[PDB]
């Protein structure tokens, strides 16, 4: 009888925790190389 | 649309309006005129307090020279320029920046040029145009070895991405320096025109008409110039740059150019051209192509001012103070040398 | 009787015929303002001519209003759910015939006005030009009314 | 754009999550599951209403800053070399500040018809009752967003006649005749909001 | 012996042929205005002639329209399933073709009036490739009346 | 006895199959008429023959609408939800096909349009290359055939 | 017996067996036309011979078409739910199978024929290269036929 | 009860491992012919060898394919709906793993192509590296074989 409560619950935990996922794996996939200062030289 | 409007101004709100002020400030035909009419570089000056340049001259030694108002002029342009940049945000900094690069290339050639024939670099500074200045260390004490100065330039320099278009160090040894020079400029000018593309808005549809208008005019004053020196035909092609509207077959075309008819031809298919081309008699007594195309390169700056939320004002601002520094020290030269037939050729802004 | 939620897409045809309507009258007129405002400055003697294109971007608003009105009118918490969807559907067609025409006019007047500035030629061509998409919201009224009064 | 990325994501997820959602309930032969009526009907009408307040109010204040920020960075950049302005062109922001009253207004011409019921059946609350909800919900978007058009226009006129007025002072009076029609479709959100919570009553 | 929401859809078939239609209509009607403007300072004597762009742009707005009333006349209260499925088809159909063809019809006017203020051989040329254009929404409207008209 | 919604996606299979057909065809006619506005400049005398990417971009609408005309023909109250289902996936294959067909239409005559005005020898090789990015609509128009005569 | 909705997956594989083909092939031959159009203005003798990429595309949309006429030929009204289940499941590894070769095909192929402008050595490479790519579509469409005979 | 749906998911399985192997061995089929084209015209008698990468990017396809066969061979009418989640996550982690690999595989391959070019000695160095990144694709393999066969 509690389907839409826990079907919510679950729905929504997920997607925030793939959104959270999603964007930190992006943050880090994104960073900065670093490598600025070796950039031109091995270039 | 990419509605500018609505975040612009935000962070450039402010410099917009600044430099639309600055801007009003450019002397109009009639103060043109006024400074015309002068005698001498003293009534010059006075006729000048007049108008938005002040008391710029009043501390400078009463003996005044050309030189003297030329440094005054590039220093208030300078001054406005930095003061402009310093309130500047990420994408407006990065646009004056690449204002900035044209001058920055000019000097890394001074420099090239002194450590090759073996001069101090860091008696080379006086010489730099301020706008680029190479506030960095890294290019200073090089001890004279062009391999050095090679690798500031790559390393503490936003020029290092141009350089890439040479393919080492003993490139400054091989090429001439201005082969080195228009290279560098055409990277430098394709780089902005991908940066303004990038930008888009009303930012691309008033700023690419310049640049595309630069690299037409870099293309055919290359052309002409070139035809009775050991430049060849191949090594030229390299030089035009390829934002502009002549890219296709238009650049080849002008490779192909053995002669100022052929160049006339070529411009013929493009009317902006042509009139430019007709326009310029080149005989004594007449306006010569190269101020046609000031007067273009002016007209095309004043239009960038009918947008409103756009970052090509500040370049527009830039190149057209740039015009009216060279266009007051032009009537500081005719005053001083009695020319006075010629004192009209000045280039009118507003 | 009715369904006790058919009004509410008669509600939001009319909330759609002003709030669309509004958007695209807005936009014309922001863009044309914006356009003028920097013409004015070459060429001042212009700015009343120059400024037919934003009366025509505030007729887009009217027709919005107009519908609006209608659907504010004939809009009664028990009408069948036949004439709510109708109203919802002349709603949505004046609000976004008046945003597509409204963006149109924006463009079409900024440009034409900076060309005015440039070529006084250009000024019947503009409004020619300007006419052209002023009559997209029209057409949107028609077809609003059409479905309204039905 | 990596938040325009994420943005963008989340729109077509959900949309495309909507589009195979629909044609599975219609194809599954569970239409009678996606009861639309049953999700506007046991939705309380103080969800409709107090949105639509809230709407009314905060679309317009939004609109009213918008504008105002829009045009007074031009103003006070202007200024600096051509301080009049500061003096003339405070009346761009005024027009921008009616857009937020306006919107007051309507919130209390909107906030006057709630009433509570004491009843919770459909069949109780009734068509009055779901009307006047559905109504001042759609009042509230219409004013709320009309006034946010109209607040975000008028400040994009008001900017670019401040830039007029830096460099000719005889440019504003005949530019502020873009600020009104500007203006106008204000008025017009709020005679359409009038015109939707006229007959409104709750009880 | 229909659902009474039926008509919803129906509904939705006008509303979208004059809305997605005025849409395409209003970036022809915006892309080559810009352009005209843009080839107006130079070439003045180009302007009428340069209106073509607008005037089919404009064309295809009056399809959508066309559609739209038809549908607009065809709805009934008690408009039965098929039927007000045959209209959202027939709407939908008519407003994207339309669409598409106000977006090909504003690109190709906005290149040909800028390319024929320096190439006159052009203006033929573009012509051709603007009914091409057009024609995609004609088929949208040929469509549309099959669906409307069963 | 049939569901009722079968006609949905009947009518959705027409209007997909002139739909997506005729942004596929737009797409492809917008970027070659671009790129002939580019290429005329220089060299006037080709603006008729690179007209062919337009050309053999219309003919993807044409398939479109070909399929379209047949599901509205084949379109009755009583179709069962697999006719329906068959409709809808012809129009779907049509469709898309034809717009997949379309940008490989308006990226190679763009590009061939523009290279054929430095190199007249490529002209040959652009038309092969656009038969090979044309036959793929056909492609989608056999499969929607195959499944809108079952 | 089987329920009336099995046939939507069956001829959704076999559009998306065709659609998602068609689509890889129509990237693979715009991706090899600019590369051809880009190649052919230095070496023009080349351009009949650097046709290949866009065979092979062509030759991906083929399997494509093989794979939809095979579903849409063993589509049926009383097709049960796990048939239609494989027939969805060959039409999607073919389609996207196609794509990824597609992709493969026309990034390999422009930049092997720009190449192959500047050093004819690389000619055979790049058919190499290609050809591992073909095969990618190929095993789709081994797997799909499994899918489709299963 | 064994429910009618039971086989979506193997299918889905048998269409992932094709799919997403296809996918990874497609870029890096792509990203090394791009290094392969960039550096064979400075070092043309290099180009057989830096095809290695390219055949590491097909193993990966094949690896999916395998799986794929496999799945399409597990299933059944009255496939238990443990096994056809069995099978999709087989499906899955072959298709992803190899996704990953291929990924992996060309970046590393264009980067070590193109550095040969310049420095032979880098050869051996970049095929170690290749091997690790087409380990991992074999490390999928391996699950889905542990998982289409539990
Ligand atoms: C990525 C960004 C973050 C996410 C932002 C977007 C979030 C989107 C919000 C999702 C909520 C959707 C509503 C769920 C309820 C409806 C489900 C439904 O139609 O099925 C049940 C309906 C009704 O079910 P029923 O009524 O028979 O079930 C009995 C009732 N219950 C279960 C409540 C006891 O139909 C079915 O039974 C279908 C069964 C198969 C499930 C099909 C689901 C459709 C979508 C599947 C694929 C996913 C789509 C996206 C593709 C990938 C991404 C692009
Ligand atoms: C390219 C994308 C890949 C394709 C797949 C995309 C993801 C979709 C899968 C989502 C997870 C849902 C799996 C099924 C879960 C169990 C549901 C259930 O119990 O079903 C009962 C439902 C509803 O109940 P019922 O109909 O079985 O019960 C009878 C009900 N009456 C009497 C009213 C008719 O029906 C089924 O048995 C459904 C079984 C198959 C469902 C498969 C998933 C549906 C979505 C598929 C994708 C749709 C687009 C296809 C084209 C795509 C092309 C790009
Ligand atoms: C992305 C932009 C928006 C457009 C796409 C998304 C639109 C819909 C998004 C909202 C969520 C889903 C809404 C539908 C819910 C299902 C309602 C229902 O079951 O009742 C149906 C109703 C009633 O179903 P019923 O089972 O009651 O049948 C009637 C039976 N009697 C008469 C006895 C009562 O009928 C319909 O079929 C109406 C059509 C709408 C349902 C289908 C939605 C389409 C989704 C988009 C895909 C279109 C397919 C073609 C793809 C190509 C497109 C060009
Ligand atoms: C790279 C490949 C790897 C993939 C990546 C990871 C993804 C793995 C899956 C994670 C997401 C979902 C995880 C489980 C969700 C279900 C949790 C509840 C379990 C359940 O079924 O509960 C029942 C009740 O559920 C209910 O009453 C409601 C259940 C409905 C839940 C629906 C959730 C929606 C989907 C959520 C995720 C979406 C995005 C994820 C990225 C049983 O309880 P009972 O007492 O009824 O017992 C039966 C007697 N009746
Ligand atoms: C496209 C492929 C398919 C995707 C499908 C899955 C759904 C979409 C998920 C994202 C997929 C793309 C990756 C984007 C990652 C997040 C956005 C970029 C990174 C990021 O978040 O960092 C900065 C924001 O800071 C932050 O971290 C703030 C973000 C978190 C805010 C959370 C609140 C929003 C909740 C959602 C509800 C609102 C709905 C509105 C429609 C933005 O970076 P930058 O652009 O400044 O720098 C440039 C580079 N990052
Ligand atoms: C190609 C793209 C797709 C185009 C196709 C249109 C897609 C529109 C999306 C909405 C969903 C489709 C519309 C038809 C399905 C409606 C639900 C029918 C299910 C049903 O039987 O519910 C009835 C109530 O719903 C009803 O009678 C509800 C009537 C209203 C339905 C339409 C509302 C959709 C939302 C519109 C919002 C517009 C916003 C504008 C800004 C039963 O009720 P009963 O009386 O038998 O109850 C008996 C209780 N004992
Ligand atoms: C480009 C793609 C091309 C290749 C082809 C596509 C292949 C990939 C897509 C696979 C799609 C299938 C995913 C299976 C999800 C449903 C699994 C069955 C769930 C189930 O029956 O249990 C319910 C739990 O729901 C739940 O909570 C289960 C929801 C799980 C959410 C996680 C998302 C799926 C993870 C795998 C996708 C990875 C994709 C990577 C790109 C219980 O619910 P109940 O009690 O109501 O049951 C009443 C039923 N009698
Ligand atoms: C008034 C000016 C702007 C001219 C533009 C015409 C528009 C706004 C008006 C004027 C007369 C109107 C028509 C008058 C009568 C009817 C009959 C009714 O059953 C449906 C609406 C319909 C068919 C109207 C449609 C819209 C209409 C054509
Ligand atoms: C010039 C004015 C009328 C508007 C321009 C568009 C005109 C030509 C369009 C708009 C709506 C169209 C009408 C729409 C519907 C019908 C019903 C049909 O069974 C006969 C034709 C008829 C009556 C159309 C005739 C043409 C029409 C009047
Ligand atoms: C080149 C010309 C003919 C096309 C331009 C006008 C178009 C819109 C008209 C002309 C004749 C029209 C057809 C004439 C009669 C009918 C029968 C009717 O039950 C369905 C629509 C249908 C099949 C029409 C479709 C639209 C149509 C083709
Ligand atoms: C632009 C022209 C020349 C290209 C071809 C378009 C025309 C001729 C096509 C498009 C739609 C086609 C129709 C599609 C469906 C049907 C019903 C079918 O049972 C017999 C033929 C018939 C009636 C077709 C005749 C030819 C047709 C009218
Ligand atoms: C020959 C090449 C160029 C294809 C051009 C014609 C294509 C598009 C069309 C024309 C007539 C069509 C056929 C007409 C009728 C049938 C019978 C039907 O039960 C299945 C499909 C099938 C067999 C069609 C397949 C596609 C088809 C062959
Ligand atoms: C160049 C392009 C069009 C190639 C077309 C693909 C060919 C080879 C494929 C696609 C679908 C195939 C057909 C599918 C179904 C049947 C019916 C079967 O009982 C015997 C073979 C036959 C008749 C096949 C023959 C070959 C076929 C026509
Ligand atoms: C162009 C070629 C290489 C691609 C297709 C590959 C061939 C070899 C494969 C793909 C699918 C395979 C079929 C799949 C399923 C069956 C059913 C089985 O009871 C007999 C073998 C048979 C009929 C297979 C024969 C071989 C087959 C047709
Ligand atoms: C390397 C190239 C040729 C790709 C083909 C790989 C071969 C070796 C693989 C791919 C799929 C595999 C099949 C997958 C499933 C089964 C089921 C089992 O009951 C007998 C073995 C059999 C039939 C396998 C035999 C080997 C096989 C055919
Ligand atoms: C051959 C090279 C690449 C080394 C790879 C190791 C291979 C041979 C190993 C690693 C994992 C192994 C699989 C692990 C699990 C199973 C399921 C079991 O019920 C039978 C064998 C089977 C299917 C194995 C076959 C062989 C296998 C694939």
């Amino acid at each position: 009888l509690e389907y839409s409560v826990v079907f919510n619950l679950v729905l929504w935990i997920m997607t925030g925790l793939a959104l959270a996922v999603i964007i930190t794996s992006y943050n880090i996939w994104n960073m900065d190389p670093g490598y600025d200062s070796i950039i031109y030289r091995m270039t | 649309s990419f509605f500018p409007e609505l975040y612009f101004n935000v962070d450039n709100g402010y410099l917009e309006g600044l430099v639309r002020g600055l801007k009003a400030g450019v002397l109009s035909q009639a103060d043109y005129l006024n400074l015309v009419q002068c005698e001498t570089l003293e009534d010059l000056k006075l006729h000048l307090q007049s108008t938005d340049y002040g008391n710029f001259l009043a501390n400078e030694a009463s003996p005044l020279t050309v030189s003297v108002i030329d440094d005054k002029l590039k220093e208030k342009m300078v001054v406005e320029f930095r003061h402009m940049r310093n309130h500047a945000y990420e994408p407006l900094a990065s646009f004056l920046d690449f204002i900035t690069y044209s001058y920055m290339i000019d000097n890394v050639i001074l420099l090239i040029t002194g450590t090759l024939h073996q001069r101090s670099i860091a008696e080379l500074v006086p010489k730099c145009h301020p706008l680029g200045s190479f506030e960095q260390m890294e290019a200073v004490n090089i001890a004279q070895t062009p391999a050095e100065l090679y690798n500031a330039i790559l390393v503490d320099t936003p020029l290092a991405a141009f350089f890439q278009d040479c393919i080492s160090e003993q490139d400054l040894d091989e090429m001439n320096i201005e082969i080195i020079r228009n290279t560098l400029y055409k990277a430098y000018l394709e780089s902005f025109y991908k940066f303004c593309t990038l930008l888009g808005g009303t930012t691309a549809d008033a700023m690419c008409p310049i640049l595309e208008f630069e690299a037409d005019r870099r293309a055919f004053i290359i052309t002409i110039n070139s035809f009775g020196t050991e430049l060849s035909k191949e090594d030229r092609a390299k030089l035009f740059p390829h934002c502009g509207r002549l890219y296709p077959e238009g650049l080849a075309q002008l490779a192909r150019a053995d002669d100022y008819e052929q160049v006339k031809n070529v411009a013929d298919y493009y009317p902006e051209y042509k009139l430019l081309f007709e326009g310029a008699g080149s005989n004594p007594g007449d306006k010569t192509l190269e101020d046609r195309f000031f007067e273009h390169e002016v007209k095309l700056n004043k239009l960038a001012f009918l947008n409103q939320f756009h970052f090509g004002v500040f370049y527009a601002f830039v190149k057209l103070k740039e015009q009216e520094c060279r266009n007051i020290v032009w009537i500081a030269e005719c005053i001083a040398q009695r020319h006075r037939a010629k004192i009209d050729n000045y280039i009118p802004i507003f | 009787n009715n369904p006790e939620y058919s009004s509410f897409f008669g509600v939001m045809g009319a909330s759609s015929a002003m709030v669309f309507s509004a958007m695209g009258a807005a936009y014309g007129t922001a863009k044309s303002g914006t356009g003028i405002a920097a013409m004015s400055v070459m060429r001042p003697e212009l700015i009343m001519k120059s400024i037919i294109p934003v009366v025509m971007a505030g007729i887009i608003a009217i027709y919005g209003l107009v519908v609006a009105v209608l659907i504010a009118n004939s809009l009664t918490d028990g009408i069948t759910l036949y004439r709510s969807f109708l109203q919802l559907g002349a709603g949505l067609s004046v609000g976004l015939s008046g945003l597509a025409a409204g963006f149109a006019i924006g463009i079409v007047g900024d440009a034409g006005v900076r060309g005015t500035a440039q070529q006084p030629r250009l000024f019947v061509g503009m409004i020619l030009i300007l006419i052209f998409a002023e009559v997209l919201g029209l057409y949107g009224l028609i077809v609003a009314l059409i479905l309204s009064t039905k | 754009t990596g938040l325009e990325l994420l943005y963008l994501g989340i729109f077509v997820a959900f949309w495309a999550c909507m589009i195979v959602v629909g044609i599975c309930y219609t194809i599954f032969d569970l239409g009678f599951r996606f009861d639309v009526a049953w999700f506007l009907t046991e939705t309380s009408p103080f969800m409709w209403s107090n949105l639509g307040i809230g709407l009314a109010i905060s679309l317009s204040v939004v609109g009213a800053a918008w504008g105002i920020y829009i045009t007074g960075s031009s103003i006070i950049g202007g200024g600096v070399k051509a301080p009049r302005i500061k003096t003339k062109n405070l009346v761009s922001i005024i027009f921008c500040e009616a857009v937020a009253i306006y919107g007051i207004i309507m919130a209390i011409v909107i906030s006057n018809m709630a009433e509570p019921f004491s009843a919770t059946d459909p069949k109780a609350i009734g068509h009055r009752n779901y009307h006047a909800g559905y109504s001042m919900f759609g009042a509230g978007l219409t004013v709320g967003l009309s006034n946010l058009f109209c607040g975000v226009c008028v400040g994009i006129v008001g900017s670019g006649a401040a830039l007029a007025d830096a460099q000719n002072p005889s440019l504003f009076v005949k530019i502020l005749i873009v600020e009104i029609f500007g203006s106008a479709i204000g008025l017009f959100g709020v005679i359409v909001a009038i015109l939707q919570t006229s007959r409104v009553k709750m009880g």
